[PDB]
RNA sequence: UGGCUCUGCCAACGCUACGGCUUGGCGGGCUUAGGUGGUCACGGUUCUGUCCUGCUUCGGCGAACACGUUACACGGUUCGGCAAAACGUCGAUUACUGAAAAUGGAAAGGCGGGGCCGACUU
RNA sequence: GUGCCCAUCACCU
RNA sequence: GGGGCAGGCUGGG
């Protein structure tokens, strides 16, 4: 049968973004979950979230290390947002458990990123 | 279920199983380039694996064959993850019209029943019969040495339906004497295989007290010139049918310990196995001197379930003594 | 051929997702515009790729592919309303493979 | 550039009013088909400046992205928006803009 | 400089901005646009004055080419009409005075 | 210096509040303005992860940007201005992270 | 999901090509599984302490401080009674049907306890 | 590599 | 003499 190939394999790409498919499935729902005001943080938050996938995705496959480090500056202001939706949204937003349990995902796809721009730096 | 079973190939290739079959191949496995290679178009590869089996068109990959040494010396044979997924299609409907057959007391590789319950099997029917002797037995080298031939002729008076059969023909070949250890499909095969021989000692030689643990089969005597008879029945039977040799066996008063399962199983105590005492010692010992006192956690809190079975109170309070660590 | 070709093949990954995409409820509106810019902006992907033969930019054409899988997971996934369902993700799955057997085929060419 | 964008301008002028009339329901469809259009302006002035060849080659693709637009407004779109006579003529309008731009290249890499 | 650039055009913004808002909602899409091409010029003069690659002062040239087109395109855009010809004019007359500042700023580094 | 993130936060914190409020009616300014606001972190970010002096420049573009921001939103008329107190009492915070951003520019202008 | 390229009405930031538009209210329309670990089925050599050096049914099992090798107390690892049924298994891919068991197909019976029913505990 | 258990983590019934 | 434990020293890692 051998599994429909993509071109371009890359392992790193593959694990990072499984990992952080789990990010996404963590806080998608609570990014859905922020109030109709506060909708253009939330879609400022939405476009950070799921729009980090396409930031390794392409770090994947187009292999250039400034991809990789775009990559960790999503990482980033993906961990700004947990810290914005927790603090600086009033209604709540993210519970404090939520930043908890979120910012442990985001620091798996973290070391997965580290890794990766490491074994790349080499 | 009216014997037969004739028609599992329908089943085997339900998308609805082969769903099951890929949660089950992936489960655990979602961070392996198997699972990542395959996740990428997953629903897709599915429905070239379930037109494949359901063509009859399927070919296993070649086993990649590493080994560790850190268990034991082994001879382990990866899979594919496709092919892992075949396994775990075919090990989803076929396994448990095998594992249906198994009498109770094997306690291998069949939900529901495992190491633990096989040492409380033991211990229990130790207590109860009041068993003064016992019989331990072993296969020698037993996967390395199962017919893959007259393992099919128990595959076989099972199966018929007669594309299943060609499946399990595919996934382990009918010819040689090797089922691969590493693959699902084997650790069913093997329960089965060895099945035989539960089924020499329960149903010929009516042994009543006995449990087997794949390989291992102890049987609580009472007579220990009985037992020992019922040993040459086994040995003779293993050997001439299953072409299986027995390593070691023994006929032991219940009073060395029944050294079954990881335990040392007397009717009273349980005491473990030095080997997991003392490669649980130096693992806690290295832990505290490798500053990793936050691992060794998760790693007591795993050997504290491998040995609450086991009379481990004096051995916990002796190593919250040595270290200070919460053992239980 | 080509860059001619694979937009053919993939007209028909978005003939297939564009009416999923559109169908996506406001609820889940973020994911779907960025679905339907993936989905409708990987025709960009392809076009520039077959504009300059740039290996990097066939890659970055099996990126956006790759992203469109994403797509399908996440939007298979999201269980708020609902979008995808599982048999979409399926048949598109099947569609993008074909424009990716292509881009195969097209990385291959240029190799 | 001037020429190309008042060119141009004649597509947007033609497209912008079917673009219009696509229904609320292919509104996203609609937004970022406007956006493709309306603001290849902005690709074509971009060049207009900075000559660089790259910003030219990205408003071809602008274009060849538009001339998908058509393609998938015309029958992808379910209640198929432009009709075929409107693709004709939109092409030609587009194929006119594409004229100038192919000379503009030719222009540029004459060494 | 930048601070003169901005203030002038702030001038346009402040202008268009109310007509821009008055573009219909039929014409929605060409009205964001179109403010996010006129709010939005600021950031395109600003990126150029706290740097300095000169072609950074091409697309705010760029910037005021594109919010010129939208007046052009705005003024006519159907039957909702969205921005009557005198605006253009008057809009057209702001954005030339920028449109000045801009070129003479690029002179000055060129 | 990450002091930078986080004396900025305080100008998110101060301005989103107010960022928010903004009208449905100035929906696109409000739209650009959070997204100048937000969106400064990242330019904050990407300069931390390079230390190089444009991406240092971009920083202090975004603040300017934000400055202008204040200023565009005071004078947007109707009970919805940014009230001249806030205009001020935000030009603080931003010329606090301005500050820093100064320093930081310098810090790697003389190496 | 602060929607709607969506209407009725009413106002007024405003803008009007004087039609409207916009914008604001105001109604209606459309809108358990998984993850991660970790148990069970790296040695080589001399040295220094330190301890063990028993058993065997001849297969092997041990021992050398888990030291009462045991929380010396049990886990529902309980105790009875059954074994009709269902389950398992042999009968059997048999009888039978039909050219052929061909992706039909039993049973009587035999064997189990895995099952059942109470008690007491869980 | 395969299964069985253990721990812990999320996550709703 | 052999053997178990914990440290010597050397590889694996
Ligand atoms: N890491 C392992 C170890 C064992 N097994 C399986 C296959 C074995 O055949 C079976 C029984 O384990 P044994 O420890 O008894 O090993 P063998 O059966 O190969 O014989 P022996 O122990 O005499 O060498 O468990 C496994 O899948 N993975
Ligand atoms: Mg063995």
């Amino acid at each position: 049968m051998e599994p429909i190939e993509e071109a371009t394999k890359c392992y790193d790409q593959m694990l990072i973004v499984e990992r952080y498919e789990r990010v996404i499935s963590y806080l998608y729902p609570i990014a859905q979950s922020i109030p109709r005001k506060h909708g253009v943080a939330r879609e400022m938050f939405l476009k950070c979230l799921l729009g980090q996938v396409e930031l390794f995705i392409v770090a994947g496959k187009s292999n250039q290390v400034s991809k990789l480090y775009a990559a960790d500056a999503g990482l980033a202001m993906l961990r700004f947002w947990l810290r914005f939706l927790a603090g600086i949204q009033k209604p709540h937003a993210m519970t404090p458990h939520q930043v908890e349990t979120a910012q442990v995902l985001i620091a798996e796809v973290g070391r997965i990123l580290g890794s990766w721009i490491a074994r790349v730096n080499r | 279920m009216g014997k037969r079973h004739r028609n599992l190939i329908d089943q085997i290739t339900t998308w609805e199983n082969l769903l099951d079959a890929y949660r089950k191949t992936s489960h655990g496995k979602r961070r392996t380039w198997g699972y990542l290679e395959f996740k990428e178009y997953d629903l897709a590869n599915l429905l070239a694996l379930q037109a494949e089996l359901k063509a009859g068109n399927y070919e296993r990959g070649p086993y990649r064959e590493f080994l560790v040494y850190e268990p034991k010396p082994r001879l382990i044979s990866a899979l594919e993850f496709k092919d892992r997924l075949v396994q775990h299609a075919l090990c989803n409907i076929v396994a448990p019209i095998f594992e249906a057959g198994l009498l109770p007391y094997t306690y291998a590789c069949r939900p529901d029943k495992g190491t633990h319950a096989g040492v409380c099997h033991v211990q229990a029917e130790l207590r109860r019969t009041r068993a003064t002797h016992f019989l331990k037995s072993d296969f020698s080298k037993f996967f390395p040495s199962i017919d893959r031939a007259a393992l099919y002729a128990m595959i076989d008076k099972k199966i018929h339906c007669a594309a299943t059969r060609r499946l399990l023909r595919v996934v382990l070949p009918d010819e040689g004497v090797g089922i691969p250890i590493g693959s699902l499909t084997s650790q069913l095969f093997a329960n089965v295989y060895g099945g035989a021989v539960d089924r020499l000692l329960h149903d010929e030689l009516k042994q009543r007290h006995w449990a087997r643990y794949m390989d291992d089969i102890v049987v609580l005597g009472d007579d220990p010139e009985e037992l020992r008879a019922v040993f040459y029945r086994l040995r003779d039977f293993a050997s001439e049918r299953l072409g299986l040799k027995i390593s070691h066996w023994q006929v032991a008063p219940v009073s060395r310990g029944i050294n079954f399962l990881g335990y040392r199983i007397w009717p009273t105590h349980k005491l473990l196995r030095k080997s997991s005492v003392k490669r649980a010692k130096r693992k806690v010992a290295n832990f505290i001197k490798h500053g990793e006192d936050e691992s060794l956690q998760r790693f007591l809190a795993s050997w504290s379930g491998h040995a609450q079975w086991a009379d481990t109170h004096n051995l916990f309070t002796w190593m919250e003594e040595q270290y200070g660590i919460a053992c239980h």
